[PDB]
RNA sequence: UGCGAAAGCAGUUGAAGACAAGUGGCUUGUCGUUCGUUAAAAUGGCCUCGUCAAACGGUGGAGAGAGUCGCUAGGUGAUCGUCAGAUCUGCCUAGUCUCUAUACAGCGUGUUUAAUUGACAUGGGUUGAUGCGUA
């Protein structure tokens, strides 16, 4: 090609990124779902994962995220940001796992060193769903 | 290369600090004292000189040159033909020009040259002269309208004159003055047909012989330039879409060049079969300077042989008397059919009025191969100045850059702003922040976007690769006052640091791992008040950081990135606040860290906690430089010293369009100036290239430097063989 | 002048859980074959030498699949119990399998009536057979009798090495892939025992605890084993006699494990793990036996296997499941006259001083919405953009470049009714998208600007102007609540 | 240049051994050593020895005795080895070597013979240097190092008995000419203020710089570039920086003239004969951020007043660019001369201080940027006014109006004038957060609540107002809360902060569901005002008329 | 236009002269005219140099598509009916379940961290659109 022409942009295989992924530094309460939980986030059972986490009880999901166990609740959390992430609809009824895994377990994930780097990728689906709030008040007026 | 001011020779001509209206204004390749005999360039200026220089070898130490006896004119051009030279002046009622033609000769006395006289034109709009050079044609403004005449000049053989309303049609009365204004025309080699090249976008041959004319409508805006083939029969076109189009006057069949990296300006047949084509491409994504690229390329293939540029430095303002060209309509990237006197009535008066007259502007030097890096309007120039010529250009936005010519309306987009652009000091990444614009009458138009790229390339290509790119590093709508590349104990010279306006800092650094360059550390603080007047300044043991903010000049650490602590509280001073806002916190060494502000200068050491010197810069920096612009003003060493820079508006017996430029170096904290020196122009950057000098760049952009039997039969035989 | 710049894709910042390489490839193993056999597949093994072909272990009968059919090429029926173990010499040449009387049968492969010797081993279940890696003539079998033994099978009336000392059920062997004379043999108490055989041999050298009763050990470098029983695998330096990973992310016991090298991959190598919950997983090696990909599968797994390291063909992953079934994925992959006349149209300068080139590489084809913005025809961009099977970032990226390149009005105005619907049924599915409602909201908003009469007279735009409405309430809901989740994690910093 | 400052034989042990120090003593029989137990036998003792080394073994140990050779010792098992007499003179301070490291046959008097690590293996004679005042022994290529005060510099390695170098090297009598952390130079010390590195390959100065203060007994740390010295008459070891990839905090050296201070590790207590106390518990010099805190050895501090650009014909100054003036006519004289003017008897009245001010400095009395000031002028004309008589109207007005106050402000609430209040809270540039919360705490019900709201969110960053603002009482954030609620953006993400700051659990429920109803109607309001905002053909067939 | 932060905060928009048109003046409008102020349109758009097919290596994906009326959560309709509720085995959406050449998209394989080969005489002539129906 000619001496005097310019080079073209070209992005490739360039991988585009955001600025918010941190990812560097006798029974009497339900009959509940966290065995099969917890041996989904033990693993990484997508499959099973689905099936626990189609149940969209409210009460269920309540004592289900209270039984569980707080060393697993931060993957969980992040199981549900990533599910969030990619398909846009499950943001509806998935959130409300992601409200109570906070509320329960809210002293686990403030005792955690490194909160935003330990569950990066809620931070930055958040971030990318709320900013452009002013954008469709806008266009909803 | 003959350089000018090499010798006394004609850098007496001009070495002034004032005036460059002395200006060259004609090459001829004979030689006029003694004809029939040519290897070297007789050159006319503007003013009267005729200076006859060898480029053969090495320059001759007294050219051959004269003064012709000339009048208050101030040489047009001239003109050359078999045997005979003719001259052309202009002149001093409505502001127009007034051209008169002047005939030479030379023999008798060999010191002058006599002039004759042939004919006045007393109020010339346009003009232009044919390929050969044999005649000439020019407008007129004399009364309802203007008028056009054509005529011979080396002979008497045709001078015809007509009003240009019998070439204008019926329709442009009741149109437009674009449909009416004309910014072109040419004359072939026998004067028979002619092309007027309109502000509308059209071009009309007229046929001189009976006034007929004939429309060629291409150009969606202004036509620039216009010329002839020898024979007349193409005409090549050029205008603000950056496609150089030939017509076929035969059947008017246009073939393209389309993608030509500037609006041609000029453009014309050049061989004797007229085998080339000579272009002047004005490259007006710049609206701050106009910076031409001059090419030729062969007919043949149409492929660009010997494009010729300087260096594209983007001025933060308007240099000097600079007109960006005409359109059709008024824009950001030119002006309307109107506004060209008010224009420059207006950047007149804002160069002598104003207070923010700081055109200054980055250039970066790779530290592998000291070459220099002008980033333009989204877009790179490299260009190497030990033989200053370009390396080459590089798009490094995606803008509508060069998929287009933009025209009428879409002169008023622009493309992403490059405004910073930084190596890792081991020359291997490229760190670039680019600044997105929307366009304009749309819900996103007051929202900017912030680019973030990290390019690569090994030493033996010329051009980079982009690996990744953050769009809105530090979040949404918030820009990037500065990027710090890191040094070579990080991540072995692989991180940056960027900074906010809010104060916030992101470190970024590549890991081999996740083969990409990502986020590593960050500290954001979340104020409600915003300033444009950070800096940064890293230790060399890659220890601590200094955050230099807008009043406040905060010590952070590297390990825990907050602001820096010792327990045992050893007056641990981690913030010194200024008598005003900081624009650079250059650390010389690990000793000591200068600070320059709106107000003074200070040096602050840290082997003894406390200020060391001061110096004054308000009487000289005062509101003149937008603040963040004295880190490219001042610069350092590694071990020599440091450089202040200040600049003069020189003034009447009020201030001037002049100016003069005061460099001064120190050594080790302030202590002498052991380096004082006056350059007779205004100076925009200087930079310390990594072998103990300092680069500066003029604002006409010269880059200056501050630094420490058988013999007969063999030449008879070169001769009859050659 | 130059050449003209493609239309850049618009790519946005990448969302979580992307798809890795590693994954990529792993994931191209497709087309499912379900076999059911009569009884639970409890060991495979691969043909090393054309390593195109697998011997499963039903229960009494070893079944030789090709790697091209996956159909039963060969069968070996003639076993009077259940046949536990069968693998291949490392020439591919026999193929010996362990039978539940304790009776090495050691055939020819592809020749399942020559039976060429039959070891008698211990009067319990021989549960491993397998022949040397290096050597060829002796062949290690393992039986529930707690002691391996090694014969050499020319003489295969006594065994030549008698490798005693493991107190519960052997169920494994390994060689050491560099030194030739070290077993590595594991059982049911744990205790990855290993011995060298110029030794006594009643005796291991050393000792691997393992924790959990083992039930394979594979020898993945010259140093490393990696041992899997239990919920976990561990690898164990061998010249340090040292653990140094742990992998436990499985529900139930790992029952196999297999390892592949120097194989066309981005992976440069790969243990797979098959462990009795329907999960087969793979683990790079090389950082740090990270897992990559995964399989789930209808029953628990009993045991798997891929195809050797220069398989050349069609590639397998194999897993027989405790079900009784063998699910296998594979990965694919004029006249004389006339020629004396066009002679010389493959010379390509070989015995020439110069060699010129300028014939242009030709680029990808353009698609219609490039060559229309090319060709400056903005309104036929919009309406290639709104064809139905164009992709969610084309259509993005032909909005987008309409929108920075000219202008959205240009592409908008001669439109009327039928010619909008189009625009605005796409940006109802549009405007859920993060990456793509900036350009949905300033397209609509510039959309109702100039055509807000068209939206008085035609009422079926209307009632997508409503469903637009209720869309963007929706969407500012989520936008909304977002924020709040962000704020109740903003109080947990 | 200093570091952490405090604290007023096997050299690579440290404790949990039994005596890997076995050293001798002054004024005593021979030598020594104790525990945190190993024998103390004896290596041929009772000569004139100044120090004592072992061949880091412990049990092969010795007594280092001033008589030409030395002998083994057996400290753990009872057997001895054989030895050989080389010299007959001074072997004080032998040095036994590893396996065929570095060994010769040097006692005090130009002999160096080389030798190896044995009783009977022997090398050339290699005594060809002069009568050297100061041999040390290197590991550059392990290397004999003599400095002699014939004054002249060689070295000579002992690995194939091959002289590297020498010159002439001019040193005087030293007082500790020890060689470098890094072995590559000699860090010899002047008898008061000095310290000099010469290059220990080439025996030439490298770098003669001089020291802090009085100090003695100097020797190199296990550092970079670092040394510790002990004080002569002192027991202060202070540290200086002129064991790179995990460095030493403990055990590096034993060399001091202090009292009894031998075994110097960090915690120095439990000494070999002395039984003595410890001090700084530090590790040896990092890479920059230590000598922040040690920024010692330059105390030398002057007046710092504004300079200008010298003035080389500066008539031709081309268009200055200040309004009117050209530069203030500097008065520094003067300025130490208000001091006199103002500390006079203007006990309550603006008569003699503030027209005192105002005249030296001819400002607008609210304004910067006619500065020429120091900011220790500053501070002491501030403390004359802190003292006998803030009723002055123009200089505690136009100097809160000065980015230098240090740290004098934190009176601000309690002295309590409106304008001078409101006017320390807008533009006093240095201001506690503290004070600044405790006035936004102690809620007086007015628009200065926005005003301190203002500055306390614009100067500091919010972990550190909300660590900070951990620091309140319940009652305070109860009565904050129920003004928010009854009686705004500032104070709308300070609430923000405070139920970010107040914690998790323990809070109450009236006041919550109050907060609740409060923002949710304000969230109502704000999404309408921001809706405003965002807010902000023929037919077939007529009938009409026209003129008759 | 100035100060600014990317928000915003203060300032506006005169005079002379000439010319054109309309009805020597009067009105209106222009200016390759000057002084002062910090101050939309002339049917008129971008070149050839070789395409097609099949791979391969990285990069993204809203995945490209097809089912099961299989589950979870919903939004809603026709007719009758007092409602209760009936039939339409009511429809639509999202998620889940199942499958495919990851079907989708993009950059590259001339040297690159990586990764490419093959077809074709890259012409001329005659019909080819009024010859066509599976709708």
């Amino acid at each position: 090609k000619d001496l005097a022409s310019a080079t073209n942009y070209v992005e490739g295989n360039a991988r585009v990124t955001s600025g918010d992924n941190f990812k560097h530094v006798t029974a009497t309460t339900t009959g509940t779902v966290t065995v099969i939980l917890s041996q989904a986030l033990q693993s990484n059972d997508h499959s099973l994962l689905e099936t626990v986490l189609n149940n969209r009880d409210e009460r269920v999901i309540r004592d289900t995220i209270f039984r569980l166990k707080p060393a697993l609740a931060v993957i969980l959390l992040e199981r549900l940001a990533e599910r969030i992430a990619r398909q846009t609809h499950r943001q509806g009824p998935l959130n409300v796992w992601v409200k109570w895994c906070l509320i329960i377990h809210g002293g686990y994930l403030v005792s955690i060193p490194n909160l935003m780097s330990t569950l990066s990728s809620l931070h930055s689906t958040l971030k990318r769903r709320s900013d452009l709030l002013p954008r469709l008040l806008a266009l909803d007026a | 290369t003959l350089k000018f001011a090499n010798n006394s020779l004609l850098s007496g001509i001009f070495l002034q600090e004032e005036e460059n209206n002395e200006s060259i204004v004609k090459i001829l390749l004979g030689d006029i004292t003694v004809p029939q005999q040519a290897h070297l360039i007789t050159v006319f200026t503007n003013n009267g000189h005729v200076i006859v220089l060898n480029y053969k070898g090495k320059l001759v130490e007294s050219p051959k040159h004269f003064k012709i006896s000339l009048a208050d004119e101030k040489l047009a051009n001239v003109f050359h033909s078999e045997g005979n030279y003719r001259i052309l002046t202009t002149f001093k009622h409505n502001s127009l020009q007034s051209y008169r033609l002047y005939a030479l000769t030379f023999d008798d006395a060999k010191k002058q040259f006599e002039v004759a006289h042939q004919a006045e034109w007393h109020n010339v709009i346009l003009s232009n002269i044919s390929s050969n050079g044999k005649l000439l044609a020019h407008m007129c403004k004399d009364v309802e309208h203007k008028s056009i005449s054509v005529v011979s000049l080396f002979d008497d053989s045709v001078n015809l004159s007509f009003p240009l309303g019998s070439i204008l049609s019926s329709q442009t009365q009741s149109l437009s003055y674009n449909t009416r204004y004309v910014s072109s025309m040419a004359i072939d080699n026998m004067g028979q047909q002619l092309a007027v090249g309109f502000a509308s976008g059209v071009i009309s041959i007229v046929s001189l012989a009976d006034l007929q004319i004939r429309l060629l409508k291409w150009h969606i805006d202004s036509v620039l330039s216009l010329s002839f083939s020898h024979d007349g029969s193409y005409l090549l076109s050029g205008g603000w879409e950056k496609v150089m189009s030939l017509w076929q006057l035969e059947t008017n069949s246009q073939q393209f060049l389309p993608r030509l990296n500037g609006i041609i300006i000029d453009c014309q047949v050049l061989g004797p079969q007229g085998n080339y084509y000579s272009l002047i491409l004005q490259m007006t994504e710049n609206n701050s300077n106009s910076d031409y690229q001059f090419l030729l390329l062969n007919a043949s293939d149409l492929t660009s042989k010997l494009s010729i540029n300087g260096p594209l430095p983007v001025f933060n303002s308007t240099i000097k008397h600079i007109q960006q060209p005409i359109s059709a309509m008024n824009t950001k990237n030119s002006n309307s059919i109107t506004s060209l006197n008010h224009s420059k009535k207006k950047q007149s008066r804002k160069l002598i009025k104003s207070r923010r007259q700081d055109f200054t502007t980055n250039v970066e030097i790779n530290p592998i191969n000291k070459n220099l890096y002008f980033p333009h309007i989204s877009a790179v120039q490299i260009f190497d100045f030990y033989k200053n010529e370009q390396v080459n250009y590089q798009y490094l936005t995606s803008g509508v850059n060069n998929s287009m010519g933009k025209v009428r309306f879409e002169l008023n987009l622009q493309d992403p702003i490059i405004t910073d652009l930084k190596f890792t000091k081991d020359g291997q990444w490229m760190i670039t922040y680019e600044i997105e614009y929307p366009p304009n009458d749309l819900l996103s138009s007051k929202d900017l976007t912030h680019i973030l790229k990290f390019w690569t390339k090994n030493d033996n290509e010329t051009n980079w690769n982009l690996k990744t790119k953050v769009i809105n590093p530090h979040g949404i709508s918030v820009p990037i006052t500065k990027i710090l590349p890191s040094p070579r104990s990080v991540n072995n010279s692989q991180g940056c640091l960027t900074a906010d306006n809010n104060g916030g800092l992101k470190f970024w650094s590549f890991d081999s791992h996740e083969s990409n360059w990502c986020l590593k550390k960050i500290s954001l603080p979340n104020f409600n008040h915003f300033s444009n007047s950070v800096s940064l300044a890293w230790s060399q043991d890659g220890s601590l950081i200094f955050h230099g903010f807008d009043d406040k000049l905060q010590i952070l650490d590297f390990d825990t990135f907050k602001k820096f602590e010792s327990l045992e509280n050893t007056k641990t001073v981690s913030e010194f606040t200024l008598d005003s806002e900081i624009q650079t916190v250059k650390l010389i060494n690990d000793t000591n860290l200068i600070v320059a502000t709106r107000t003074t200068l200070n040096a602050i050491n840290l082997l003894r906690g406390q200020v060391i010197n001061s110096f004054d810069l308000y009487p000289f920096v005062n509101g003149v430089y937008k603040n963040g612009h004295m880190d490219r003003l001042i610069t350092c060493d590694e071990r020599t010293g440091n450089i202040a820079l200040v600049i003069n508006q020189q003034l009447t017996d009020v201030p001037t369009i002049n100016y003069k430029s005061r460099i001064i170096i120190f050594d080790s904290d302030l202590s002498t100036k052991l380096g004082n020196f006056t350059h007779h122009e205004y100076i925009s950057w200087i930079g310390w290239n990594y072998d103990t000098d300092f680069i500066f760049l003029d604002i006409e952009s010269t880059l200056g430097v501050v630094g420490t039997n058988s013999d007969i039969f063999a030449e008879q035989l070169h001769k009859l063989s050659s | 002048s130059t050449a003209r710049p493609r239309i850049i894709t618009s790519k946005a910042p990448l969302l979580p859980q992307q798809t890795t390489p590693e994954q990529r490839y792993w994931r191209q193993y497709t087309s499912a074959q379900l076999v059911k056999e009569h009884n639970s597949v409890t060991h495979i093994s691969f043909n090393p030498q054309h390593p195109h072909d697998f011997a499963v272990t039903s229960s009494t009968r070893v079944q030789i699949f090709s790697s091209r059919t996956r159909q039963v090429i060969k069968t070996f029926s003639r076993f009077k119990d259940v046949v536990y173990s069968a693998s291949f010499r490392s020439d591919g040449k026999l193929l010996c399998a362990g039978d539940a009387t304790g009776l090495v049968s050691v055939y020819d492969s592809y020749n399942p009536r020559t039976i060429l010797l039959s070891i008698n081993a211990s009067t319990h279940p021989t549960h491993v057979t397998k022949f040397h890696t290096q050597d060829n003539k002796i062949l290690a079998t393992a039986s529930d009798d707690r002691v391996t033994r090694l014969w050499d099978i020319s003489n295969a009336y006594e065994p030549q090495l008698e490798l005693t000392g493991a107190t519960d059920y052997v169920r494994t062997l390994s060689f050491i892939p560099a030194a030739p004379h070290l077993v590595a043999t594991g059982s049911y108490d744990g205790l990855i025992r290993l011995y060298d055989t110029r030794s006594s041999g009643s005796t291991p050298i050393y000792s691997l605890n393992h924790d959990q009763p083992v039930e394979n050990v594979i020898a993945v470098s010259p140093t490393q084993i990696v041992s899997c029983g239990g919920n976990n695998f561990k690898v164990w330096d061998l010249t340090s006699n040292k653990k140094l990973y742990e992998r436990g992310n499985f529900n139930k016991a790992v029952t196999c494990l297999d390892y592949v090298e120097n194989f066309d991959s981005p992976m440069q190598s790969a243990l797979i793990a098959s462990s009795l919950d329907g999960h087969v997983k793979v683990f790079d090696p090389l950082d740090n036996f990270q897992v990559k990909f995964g399989w789930k599968f209808s029953g628990p797994v009993l045991s798997c296997a891929v195809s050797p390291s220069t398989a050349q063909g069609n590639r397998h992953l194999v897993a027989g499941l405790s079900s009784g079934l063998l699910a296998i994925r594979t990965k694919k992959k004029k006249s004389n006259n006339f020629q004396r006349m066009m002679r010389g149209s493959e010379y390509q300068g070989d015995q020439e001083h110069i060699i010129h080139n300028d014939k242009v590489r030709s680029q990808r084809r353009m698609r219609a919405f490039e060559r229309n913005i090319n060709q400056f025809k903005w309104s036929e961009a919009l309406d290639n953009a709104f064809v139905p099977g164009m992709a969610k970032e084309l259509t993005l990226t032909v909005l987008q470049e309409l929108r920075k390149r000219g202008k959205v009005r240009v592409a908008l105005y001669g439109r009327d009714e039928s010619t909008l619907e189009p625009l605005l049924n796409w940006c109802l599915k549009g405007i859920e998208d993060v990456r793509s409602a900036s350009i949905v909201a300033d397209w609509v908003a510039v959309v109702l600007e100039l055509y807000g009469n068209t939206l008085e007279s035609s009422p079926v735009l209307q009632e997508l102007m409503i469903d637009l409405k209720t869309k963007v309430r929706h969407e500012i809901h989520k936008s909304k609540e977002a924020q709040r989740i962000e704020g109740m994690l903003q109080l947990l910093t | 240049d200093y570091v952490q400052v405090a604290d007023g034989l096997m050299v690579n042990k440290g404790n949990y051994t039994l005596n890997v120090i076995t050293k001798a003593l002054e004024d005593t029989t021979d030598t020594s050593n104790d525990h945190l137990d190993n024998k103390a036998y004896t290596g041929s003792d009772e000569f004139l020895s100044q120090y004592k080394i072992k061949a880091k073994a412990k049990v092969m140990s010795i007594k280092i005795d001033t008589k030409n050779s030395l002998v083994i010792a057996i400290l753990q098992n009872g057997l001895i080895e054989i030895f050989d007499f080389k010299l007959t003179l001074l072997h004080s301070f032998d040095i036994s070597y590893d396996n065929l490291k570095y060994a010769k046959w040097f006692t005090e008097n130009g002999t160096e013979y080389v030798f190896v690590l044995c009783p009977l293996q022997d090398d050339k004679v290699c005594y060809k240097l002069l009568e050297l005042t100061d041999c040390g022994s290197g590991e550059s290529s392990p290397i004999k190092e003599l400095s002699s005060t014939i004054i002249e510099g060689f070295s000579f390695e002992n690995s194939k008995l091959c002289y590297q170098f020498g010159k002439l090297y001019k040193l005087n009598q030293g007082k500790i000419y020890i060689y470098s952390l890094p072995h590559c130079q000699l860090q010899q010390v002047i008898e008061f203020p000095m310290v000099d590195k010469l290059s220990p390959g080439d025996d030439l100065i490298s770098f003669q710089p001089v020291s802090v203060n009085r100090v003695l007994l100097t020797v190199n740390n296990v550092i970079y570039l670092l040394d510790l010295l002990h004080c002569s008459t002192l027991s202060q070891r202070e540290l200086t920086h002129v064991v790179i990839n995990s460095e030493k905090s403990h055990n590096s050296k034993t060399i001091a003239i202090g009292i009894s201070t031998k075994n110097g590790p960090n915690p120095t207590s439990s000494l070999e004969i002395i039984n003595i106390d410890v001090g700084t518990n530090t590790l040896k010099d990092s890479l920059g951020k230590s000598f922040q805190v040690g920024n010692n050895d330059s105390s030398v501090i002057l007046k710092p007043l504004f300079d200008d650009k010298d003035i080389n014909d500066k008539r031709v100054k081309c268009n200055d660019v200040s309004g009117d003036s050209s530069v203030p006519v500097l008065h520094c004289n003067e300025v130490i001369e208000k001091l006199s003017a103002l500390q006079d008897n203007d006990i309550t009245s603006f008569d003699d201080i503030f027209f005192k001010e105002l005249k030296i400095k001819e400002e607008h009395y609210t304004e910067k940027d006619r500065y020429i000031s120091d900011p220790g002028f500053l501070n002491k004309v501030l403390d004359l006014i802190f003292g006998k008589f803030p009723k002055t109207l123009t200089f505690l007005l136009t100097h809160p109006l000065f980015p230098l106050s240090r740290t004098r402000n934190l009176l601000s609430l309690l002295r309590d004038q409106p304008r001078l209040f409101k006017q320390a809270i807008v533009t006093c540039p240095n201001l506690p957060l503290n004070e600044l919360l405790e006035e936004l705490f102690s809620i007086r019900n007015r628009e200065l609540l926005l005003d301190i709201s203002f500055r306390i969110l614009q100067d500091f960053t919010r972990d550190s107002i909300k660590q900070e603002m951990k620091k309140l009482s319940k009652l305070d954030v109860q009565n904050f809360i129920e003004f928010i609620t009854s009686g705004s953006t500032q104070l709308f993400q300070l609430l923000s902060l405070v139920l970010d700051s107040i914690g998790l659990f323990s809070l109450e429920g009236a006041l919550l569901e109050n907060l609740t109803l409060y923002i949710d109607k304000q969230v109502e309001i704000a999404e309408r005002n921001t809706e405003l905002w965002n807010l902000i053909a023929l037919p077939t067939y007529t009938m009409e008329y026209l003129d008759i």
